[PDB]
């Protein structure tokens, strides 16, 4: 995924 | 004769218009004057929350409420089980528990990468870092007192659930010769850092359970807004606590003895909370904690926003390096002794050229004996620079030995070194190690085994002269590249990034012991790199400028530093210590002759009372803005008089042979744009200080003449003579052991900033005229749709309201409902006045809507608890109310807006008397919301309350009601  | 209620007076209008202008120049030269560089690279993660949904209302009642959730990064964390320390994030006024997505992110991964791996950390006692989160279903704190007990009595439970938790073998996988936790750390973001302190005074705090809180940009000194009294008691009450548990004498008697707090402010960016209100000063001594501003927190160099301080990459990774360094799990407490923390946060957190920094390679144990020739070529002679502009020149690993001065002279004098090369730790092979060498006595006196000893020898002859050295990089200050390419101490790019500098400062008193600093040269190839390293004076590097600070306003302040002077130059203006001024430096270009320069300029602008310091790398223009002195903080404690005020440490070439010039002059605007963040709460109390004064004049002039004016009429007889008397009286009364001195009228005592009184009053006219217009607007427009649903009508074709207050309603809502009903009663006014135009009836409209513009004028105290109770219903939370608290903070409201409605106008005014009762009840609101306005804005409400009373009376029985 990845979230900032 | 009739006078329109929307007429105004040229002198009224001017004024009005200037009030205005110089808040539109105030709040836009706040945006875009003296802004810092954004600085902060957007870190990205995997989130994943577990809840620990087992901590529910049988352990506190508030779990219904609020919950508690353990961080997991997905591909760390594979299970939800707790391994290591247990930290706990808290949130501030309507934060997320989801914001604990970087910090713990980090953590997570750095410990995957590097730790897990060093055996011999691990062997010291590190472990993984628990991240426990906590939502409070974005609660609006600030705003509300009873809300921060709430969340710090939940946080005592959830932290006593926490510690359970490391007793369950189905939920804690540990080593079983490990000590069970008994602490928690704490790290609060904003009002979070609040909850923090004020869980260690709440009941059913569990003694040594916190020792180390860290707080992100949280108002320590002051409460950010006192709009409810319970915010400024819960203030009063832990601001109480560390200051008399950190004055007493005996430790076993300080409850705060073992307690760290570190205290980090974003800076001037930080619009949300002013970076003024983060300072401890006046709370924590500085064994136990410090103030730190993220533009002088090494590798990280860069001002922040409120919410930027929790995701920025370069401050994430110093704060969990920290982190990782005072964790201790052989410990109950499951991190170092409090000495131990606050050195391992003074070097992660602090720019090491403070007088609290601590010098550890002057009297640590040798880790090196060098041999050297007795040829003397490595010894230089003394007073000479050693520079070295390119590594590896020789080919060979070589020795410069720098004889250190003896200490016969009287004046101070430093060591500085700066190198762009990374200096190599003991037992490393790298391009260059610096050491501090003390002579071997050729005769066997027995010593130390020196197994630790590495040996070098570069001697290769028969003299062999043998060295015992210290390896400094313990002691290395990390100082922002300067070079031509550079133009900010960070990078947002990671690819961009330059290495730091390396710099050695030292006192020649703490390392005369020794005899000989060694820059040993480890390369052999030329490779990029320059080492300059020399001894000087004192007064040849530091400069002080014993200017006024009228003449540095009227003038500014202009250096010249000669040719000869050292790499590292001080310049210090004591007189400049304001937060409310800004100024502009300029330093002259270098002008090089043939040879480049080793390193551009570098310059940094730093105060000893917080610990902000900020870099300007190749600097030529910079934009001074200092966090020193603020309005309504408490004073600054004692300092030598070599620490007051602003001071510039330089670093130049010195091999170009060029004087440099220093310019300082002031920023007319942005230091007038300085008075946003410090007075903007200014405007919820200051405003009704004029509009008192000039329902003062509508009162007198109905009780002489029986005409009551209109508001903008009243404005122009008050600005004539009322207020501005009264401005003088309040700057009168600023010049007549105490932390309370600076809660009052402006902040400050100081007679400086006397002009702040006549500049608030006049924006606060402005203000108020701006406030009738739109009152006035809006009675006219609620008036045109009434008569147009009028049109197409035609074209087309009591007693009860006490029970309500005291058995669910808050008076907030009443309030809110009374304004409504006075501006119903305005409309049916001015409808009635325009119809009727009679002396009597535009009377009754002024009244009112002078009235309703002072009930107006009181709305933005009580609008955040009605915020607050609308939350709590819907998340199903009821707070009861005291009934005798709600009906007495309404009930005169509640009748002076029934009386409205019924038409009667106020009766004209023993019968002087009661005439002189308004007058004197007038002036006092005034004085009251001047004075006690800002930090005691919750009882402006009681106090209108009492006004509202009194009318009531002079309606009833001074005539037939
Ligand atoms: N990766 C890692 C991470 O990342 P992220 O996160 O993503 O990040 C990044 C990003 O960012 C951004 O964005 C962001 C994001 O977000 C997300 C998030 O979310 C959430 O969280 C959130 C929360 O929730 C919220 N709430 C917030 O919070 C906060 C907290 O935190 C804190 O703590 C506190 O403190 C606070 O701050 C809070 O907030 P609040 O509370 O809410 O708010 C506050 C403020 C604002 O408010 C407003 C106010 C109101 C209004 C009113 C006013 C008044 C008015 C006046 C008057 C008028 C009247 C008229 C009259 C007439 C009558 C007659 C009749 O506050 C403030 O600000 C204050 C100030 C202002 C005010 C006031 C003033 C006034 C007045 C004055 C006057 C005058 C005076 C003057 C002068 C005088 C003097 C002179 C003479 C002498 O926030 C947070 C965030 O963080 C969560 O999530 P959830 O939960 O799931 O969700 C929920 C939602 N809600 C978390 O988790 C997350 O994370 O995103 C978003 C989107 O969506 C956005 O939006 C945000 O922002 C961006 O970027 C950025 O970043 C940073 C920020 O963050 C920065 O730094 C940078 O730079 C950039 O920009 C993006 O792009 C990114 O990506
Ligand atoms: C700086 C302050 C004054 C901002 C408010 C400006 C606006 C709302 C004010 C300033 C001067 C005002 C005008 C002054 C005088 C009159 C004459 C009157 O018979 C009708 C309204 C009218 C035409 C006013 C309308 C509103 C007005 C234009
Ligand atoms: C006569 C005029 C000035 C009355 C209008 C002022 C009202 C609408 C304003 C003034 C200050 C405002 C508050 C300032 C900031 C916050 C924090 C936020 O998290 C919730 C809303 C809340 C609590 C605002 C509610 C509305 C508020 C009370
Ligand atoms: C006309 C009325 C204007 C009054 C000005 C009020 C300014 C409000 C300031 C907001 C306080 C900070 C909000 C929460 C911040 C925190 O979490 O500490």
């Amino acid at each position: 995924g990845t979230t900032s | 004769p009739w006078r329109s209620p929307w007429a105004i007076s040229v002198f009224a209008f001017v004024t009005s218009l200037l009030g205005i202008g110089l808040l539109l120049a105030v709040i836009h030269s706040s945006v875009t004057r003296q802004i810092d560089p954004k600085g902060c690279r957007m870190s990205y993660m995997r989130p994943s929350y577990a809840k620990l949904s087992d901590f529910d209302t049988e352990h506190t009642r508030l779990a219904s409420k609020y919950s508690l959730y353990l961080y997991r990064e997905q591909g760390i964390d594979h299970d939800v089980k707790v391994r290591g320390v247990p930290v706990l994030f808290i949130p501030g006024n309507a934060g997320s528990y989801k914001q604990v997505r970087p910090i713990a992110a980090e953590a997570a991964n750095y410990f995957h990468d590097v730790l897990q791996h060093d055996e011999a950390a691990l062997r010291a006692g590190v472990r993984s870092l628990d991240f426990f989160t906590v939502d409070f279903n974005e609660d609006i704190t600030a705003f509300h007192g009873q809300t921060l007990l709430d969340q710090a009595e939940y946080l005592n439970e959830a932290i006593r659930y926490i510690l359970s938790l490391y007793l369950d073998p189905r939920v804690s996988e540990r080593d079983p010769d490990l000590p069970d936790p008994t602490s928690v750390i704490v790290l609060g973001h904003a009002m979070g850092g609040i909850v923090a302190r004020t869980m260690l005074i709440m009941p059913n705090y569990q003694h040594n359970s916190i020792n180390t809180i860290i707080t992100m940009s949280a108002p320590h000194a002051r409460p950010p807004v006192s709009f409810d009294g319970q915010i400024v008691q819960t203030y009063k009450d832990i601001n109480n606590y560390w200051r008399h548990a950190y004055s007493q004498k005996w430790a076993n008697d300080n409850p705060l003895w073992h307690v760290t707090l570190v205290s980090i402010a974003g800076g001037g960016l930080d619009t949300v909370v002013p970076s003024d209100y983060a300072s401890i000063e006046s709370l924590v001594p500085d064994t136990h904690g410090f103030t730190v501003f993220t533009s002088t927190i090494p590798n990280v160099w860069t001002s922040m926003d409120h919410q930027a301080i929790l995701w920025c990459d370069q401050f994430r990774k110093v704060i969990i390096r920290a982190l990782f360094d005072i964790v201790d799990v052989h410990r109950a407490s499951q991190t170092k002794p409090r000495a131990q923390r606050m050195r391992v946060f003074k070097k992660w957190f602090l720019s090491g050229m403070e007088t609290v920094a601590e010098k550890i390679a002057p009297t640590s144990d040798p880790t090196t004996l060098l041999i050297v020739d007795d040829k003397s070529d490595s010894i230089t002679a003394e007073g000479e620079r050693l520079v070295l502009r390119e590594l590896g020149t020789q080919g060979s690993v070589r020795a410069h030995l720098m004889p250190i001065p003896p200490p016969g002279s009287p004046e101070l004098k430093r060591f500085t070194l700066l190198t762009d090369t990374k200096l190599d730790k003991p037992g490393e092979n790298g391009k260059l190690e610096v050491m501090f060498c003390s002579v071997i006595p050729s005769q066997p006196n027995p010593t130390g085994p020196a197994i630790p000893s590495q040996l070098d020898l570069s001697k290769g002859n028969a003299g062999t002269t043998r060295l015992a050295c210290t390896n400094v990089a313990p002691d290395v200050i990390t100082l922002p590249a300067s070079t031509r390419f550079a133009r900010f101490p960070f990078s947002v790019r990671k690819e961009a990034e330059i290495p730091p500098f390396s710099y050695l400062e030292y006192v020649l008193d703490d390392i005369s012991e020794h005899q000989f600093v060694a820059v040993i040269e480890k390369a052999t190839i030329p490779t990029p790199g320059f080492v300059i390293a020399e001894f000087s004076d004192h007064s040849n590097s530091h400069h002080t400028r014993h200017i006024g600070l009228r003449n540095l306003l009227t003038f500014g302040i202009s250096l010249r530093l000669p040719s000869n002077r050292p790499m590292m130059s001080e310049v210090r203006i004591p007189s400049v210590k304001s937060s409310l001024l800004a100024y502009n430096l300029r330093i002259s270009a270098l002008e090089c002759s043939g040879r480049k320069d080793l390193f551009a300029p570098l310059v940094r602008q730093y105060l000893a009372e917080p610990y902000e310091s900020k870099y300007f790398v190749n600097a030529r223009q910079a934009a001074v803005s200092l966090h020193g002195v603020a309005p309504y903080v408490p004073p600054p404690m004692s300092r030598e008089p070599e620490a007051e005020g602003l001071a510039f440490q330089l670093w130049t070439d010195p091999t170009c042979n060029s004087s440099i010039q220093v310019d300082l002059t002031v920023d007319v605007m942005g230091s007038l744009g300085k008075l946003y963040m410090r007075y903007r709460t200014v405007f919820a109390a200051f405003p009704l200080f004029i509009v008192s004064l000039v329902l003062r004049k509508q009162f007198q002039v109905y009780d002489s003449t029986g005409s009551f004016i209109t508001f903008a009429e009243g404005l122009d007889l008050s600005l004539r003579q009322s207020i501005p008397v009264m401005l003088i009286v309040l700057a009168a009364l600023t010049l007549s052991t105490n932390f309370h001195q600076n809660d009052l009228l402006i902040g400050t005592q100081d007679p400086f900033f006397l002009f702040l009184i006549p500049l608030i009053g006049i924006i606060c006219v402005g203000v108020c005229t701006v406030v009738n217009y739109i009152a006035l607007s809006l009675t006219r427009l609620i008036s045109v749709v009434i008569s147009f649903i009028g049109f197409l009508t035609v074209r087309f074709g009591t007693a009860v309201l006490l029970f309500l207050v005291s058995t669910m309603i808050p008076y907030q809502l009443a309030y809110l409902v009374a304004c409504l009903v006075q501006l119903g009663t305005l409309v049916r006014a001015q409808r009635i006045s325009s119809e009727l135009r009679s002396p009597a009836n535009s009377n009754f409209h002024n009244y009112v809507h002078s009235i309703f513009i002072l009930m107006l004028w009181i709305l933005p105290i009580n609008l955040p608890t009605l915020v607050v109770w609308m939350h709590n219903l819907s998340v199903h939370w009821l707070t009861p109310f005291t009934s005798h608290h709600n009906v007495f903070s309404i009930m005169p409201f509640i009748l002076l807006v029934e009386t409205h409605t019924t038409g009667q106008m106020i009766p004209r005014t023993c019968c002087v008397l009661l005439r002189h009762i308004t007058s004197i009840l007038l002036l006092s609101l005034a004085l009251y919301a001047a004075v006690y306005g800002v930090s005691y804005a919750y009882t402006l409400h009681q106090f209108v309350n009492l006004f509202a009373f009194w009318l009531v009376m002079v309606h009833s029985t001074a005539d037939d009601w």
